[PDB]
């Protein structure tokens, strides 16, 4: 899933 | 009293990070994150499993610390034998401290847009969305950190690409990024490869690529002491 974190961006955590 | 070393780090972000009076603050917050230690955030040290990775566990962890409108505050956790894969950081600034562990930092630039000459090769060979896309990058430096060693800047315009290998086990650092990253600004975070045709600084050829199947990053919690208003 995409997640918008301060510390990497749009990111896919998983 | 004395505020904890973390908290007088996440003030002297906040100054820093809100011109005259930048350097000497920038400077004052590189003298607190030489001071810092592992155990300043009761994070003991990680050895290696000498077990393989499980598929489901991520090669990499996130604790936050804090974060303002100025700043992002936090540690990254590196299994052994995993990289943080090449990436940007566009219109930030960066400083990180290694907490325990070895890493290897690459640091890179994109350069200027010239474009890839037509008898080039590389290997493995690039498909022909890839050769359109290619754009003229420098390597700057290649070094391994450890606690010991100074922190690393970045900033917007030098040392903005950087790639970070776990050394001869796990490893940690204490990350900040300002401004922090925020995609629906104009800020987001892209990877990058670095190809091999067919003495630094020297010239590379760059390519954006998605994130890594391989690669992703979960949080865990941050068991050290806390960052206040
Ligand atoms: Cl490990
Ligand atoms: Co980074």
């Amino acid at each position: 899933y995409i997640v918008k974190t301060f510390w990497k961006g749009s990111h896919r955590q998983c | 009293n004395m505020a904890s070393l973390i908290q007088r780090i996440a003030r002297q972000a906040s100054l820093t990070f809100r011109q005259p009076g930048f350097p000497e603050n920038l400077s004052k917050l590189k003298s607190l994150l030489t001071q810092l230690r592992a155990e300043d955030l009761n994070i003991a040290p990680r050895k290696a499993t000498l077990q393989p990775l499980p598929p489901n566990l991520p090669p990499v962890t996130y604790m936050h610390i804090y974060e303002t409108d100025g700043f992002s505050l936090g540690v990254f956790l590196l299994k052994s034998g995993t990289s943080i894969p090449l990436h940007d950081h566009p219109g930030m600034h960066g400083m990180l401290k290694v907490l325990y562990g070895t890493v290897r930092i690459s640091c890179m630039d994109k350069l200027d847009p010239r474009a890839l000459p037509p008898e080039q090769q590389f290997e493995p060979p690039l498909q022909p969305r890839e050769r359109e896309a290619v754009r003229p990058g420098v390597l700057r430096s290649r070094a391994e950190y450890t606690e010991a060693s100074g922190p690393c800047i970045l900033t917007p315009h030098r040392d903005n690409l950087h790639q970070i290998d776990a050394v001869e086990g796990p490893a940690a650092f204490l990350d900040i990024l300002a401004p922090p990253y925020d995609p629906d600004d104009g800020r987001d975070c892209h990877y990058y490869r670095v190809l091999e045709p067919v003495d630094l600084p020297r010239e590379v050829w760059l390519l954006e690529t998605p994130q890594a199947d391989d690669f992703w990053c979960e949080g865990e919690p941050y068991p050290g002491p806390k960052v206040f208003p």
